[PDB]
C-alpha cells in the first residue's frame, strides 16, 4: 500500500485521491490534523523527497512532491 | 570668484587644478578656512561637511556616498 | 532531449519544478501585498535553491556536462529573482556560478549585448513588482532596513526594588534613532527620491517624534532614579519634606502606568502613537525638576544655618 501525505482534508490532493479510488488501488495516509503542525515539521525534511513538500506520494522508490509530479504519477501508473 | 575665491593668479590656478581634473580626490590645504566655504557655495544643499576626528564619521560618510552628497573632510592630517 | 528516456524525463521534471518557483514569484508580484510577502518567499527559497546547488555539485550545467533545457528555465527564474533581491545568490556560490556560466556562453553573452535583447521589465508592466518603465534604487532597500529595525525595537526592562519597571541600556536605541534620522536627511540629496519622497517624509515625522519623546524620557528615567535614592526609602526625609513627597508619589503613580502601558505595546515606535506621551513626560520631568530644585534650596538653607555643613557636602 503506497503512501499519501496531505492534511486530513481535500486540499491539493483531492483529484489524485479520486483517481486512486477510481483504479481501486489501495493506499495508506500520512494525515496532518488541524493543530498537528509539529508532526509535520517532525517529518518535513527527513523524508527524502526530491523537493520536500506537501502533498507527497511515495511507493516503489517513487518519491513525489509537487501536486503535479504526484498526480502525473498516479496517472502514469495506469498508462494515462 | 563670485563665491569668494581670492583674485590672486595663484589661487585661480589652484582652483582650476582642483576642479578641472577629478579622476582623483583633491587634497586642499589652507590655514584660513575660507576655502571650506568656497566649495560650499558651489555645491549648496548637497554640501555635507565631516571630519576624521568626529564620532559618527564611520556612518555619516556611508550616507554621503549612497545619495550623491558632495563631501569635504575637515581634518586631512588625521585619516 | 538528453541521453535517454530516463535523462529526458528527468529534464522534464526539472522543467516542472523550476516553473513551480518562477510562477510562485509572479503570483505574488501582481498583488498589492508584495512588499511584505517577499519576506516569507525568500525564507522558503533557500530550501528550493539548495536542491539545485547540490545537483550542481560535480556537474557543469544542470543535467550534466552539456547545456540542457531546464538550465535555461532556472536561469530565467534566477535572472528575475536577482532583480527582486540582489543577494539571492550570495548564499549559494554554486548557483552564482551556474548563473554566470549561462551568461558566459559566447552566443548568449553576445545576445544580451545585441539589439535583439529585450532587457526589462520582468513582469507585465501592470505588475507591482518588476513592472513599469525603468528600474529604480537603494533608497527603498535602506528605508526597508530602517522600518525593519523599528518594528523589532527591544528595550532592556528591569523592575527595581519597588513597583516601577526601569529601562536599562539607553545608548543603543538612542544612537540608532539619531543615525537612522540622519540617514533620511541624506536621502533628500538623492535624485530619484521625489515621489518616493513623500512616504519618507511620513517616516521622518514618525521618528523625529520618537526622538522628541526619547530626549525627555531619558531625563525622566535618570532624574526619577536619582530622586528615588534621596526620598523613596526613608521616613525621616519625607517627614521633613511633606509637600515634596506628596507630589513625588503622585508622579510615581502616573509614570508607573505610562511605562507598563508602553512596555506591553512591545514596540518602542508604537509609543509615538500613544495618547499624550510627549505632553505627559514633559509635565512629569517639570515636576521632578521642581522637587530636585526644592531640595537644592533646602540643603543650602540648611548649610547657611550651620556653616560647617558647607564642609560636609
Amino acid at each position: 500500500s503506497p503512501i499519501l501525505g496531505y492534511w486530513k482534508i481535500k486540499g491539493l490532493v483531492q483529484p489524485t485521491r479520486l483517481l486512486l479510488e477510481y483504479l481501486e488501488e489501495k493506499y495508506e495516509e500520512h494525515l496532518y490534523e488541524r493543530d498537528e503542525g509539529d508532526k509535520w515539521r517532525n517529518k518535513k525534511f527527513e523524508l527524502g523527497l526530491e523537493f520536500p513538500n506537501l502533498p507527497y506520494y511515495i511507493d516503489g522508490d517513487v518519491k513525489l512532491t509537487q501536486s503535479m509530479a504526484i498526480i502525473r504519477y498516479i496517472a502514469d501508473k495506469h498508462n494515462m | 570668484l563670485e563665491c569668494g575665491l581670492d583674485k590672486n593668479d595663484y589661487f585661480l590656478e589652484n582652483m582650476s587644478i582642483v576642479m578641472n581634473s577629478q579622476d582623483a580626490v583633491p587634497f586642499l590645504l589652507d590655514p584660513s578656512s575660507h576655502m571650506i566655504t568656497v566649495i560650499s557655495n558651489y555645491y549648496g544643499n548637497k554640501t555635507v561637511l565631516l571630519s576624521f576626528l568626529e564620532e559618527g564619521f564611520v556612518k555619516r560618510l556611508e550616507n554621503a556616498i549612497r545619495f550623491g552628497s558632495v563631501v569635504i573632510i575637515q581634518d586631512g592630517e588625521f585619516f | 532531449l538528453g541521453g535517454c528516456p530516463k535523462e529526458r524525463a528527468e529534464i522534464s521534471m526539472l522543467e516542472g519544478a523550476v516553473l513551480d518557483i518562477r510562477y510562485g514569484v509572479s503570483r505574488i508580484a501582481y498583488s498589492k501585498d508584495f512588499e511584505t510577502l517577499k519576506v516569507d518567499f525568500l525564507s522558503k527559497l533557500p530550501e528550493m535553491l539548495k536542491m539545485f546547488e547540490d545537483r550542481l555539485c560535480h556537474k557543469t550545467y544542470l543535467n550534466g556536462d552539456h547545456v540542457t533545457h531546464p538550465d535555461f528555465m532556472l536561469y530565467d527564474a534566477l535572472d528575475v529573482v536577482l532583480y527582486m533581491d540582489p543577494m539571492c545568490l550570495d548564499a549559494f556560490p554554486k548557483l552564482v556560478c551556474f548563473k554566470k556560466r549561462i551568461e558566459a556562453i559566447p552566443q548568449i553573452d553576445k545576445y544580451l549585448k545585441s539589439s535583439k535583447y529585450i532587457a526589462w521589465p520582468l513582469q507585465g508592466w501592470q505588475a507591482t513588482f518588476g513592472g513599469g518603465d525603468h528600474p529604480p534604487f537603494v533608497i527603498e532597500k535602506s528605508l526597508n532596513r530602517i522600518k525593519k529595525f523599528w518594528k523589532e525595537a527591544q528595550y532592556e526592562v528591569i523592575e527595581h526594588s519597588s513597583g516601577l519597571k526601569l529601562v536599562r541600556e539607553w545608548d543603543v536605541l538612542e544612537q540608532a534613532c539619531k543615525e537612522d534620522l540622519e540617514e533620511l536627511v541624506s536621502m533628500k540629496a538623492s535624485n530619484y527620491y521625489k515621489i518616493f519622497e513623500q512616504d519618507c517624509l511620513d517616516l521622518e515625522s514618525k521618528l523625529t517624534k520618537l526622538s522628541e519623546i526619547q530626549v525627555n524620557w531619558v531625563e525622566v528615567q535618570f532624574y526619577w532614579l536619582d530622586l528615588y535614592g534621596i526620598l523613596g526609602e526613608n521616613l525621616d526625609i519625607q517627614n521633613f519634606l511633606p509637600l515634596e513627597t506628596s507630589k513625588f508619589k503622585s508622579l510615581t503613580s502616573e509614570y508607573k502606568m505610562i511605562t507598563t502601558r508602553a512596555f506591553q505595546l512591545d514596540t518602542t515606535i508604537e509609543v509615538i502613537h500613544i495618547p499624550n506621551f510627549d505632553t505627559t513626560l514633559k509635565l512629569t520631568i517639570d515636576s521632578l525638576k521642581m522637587i530636585k530644585s526644592s531640595l537644592s534650596t533646602f540643603l543650602e538653607r540648611q548649610r547657611r544655618q550651620f556653616p560647617r555643613f558647607y564642609f560636609l557636602g
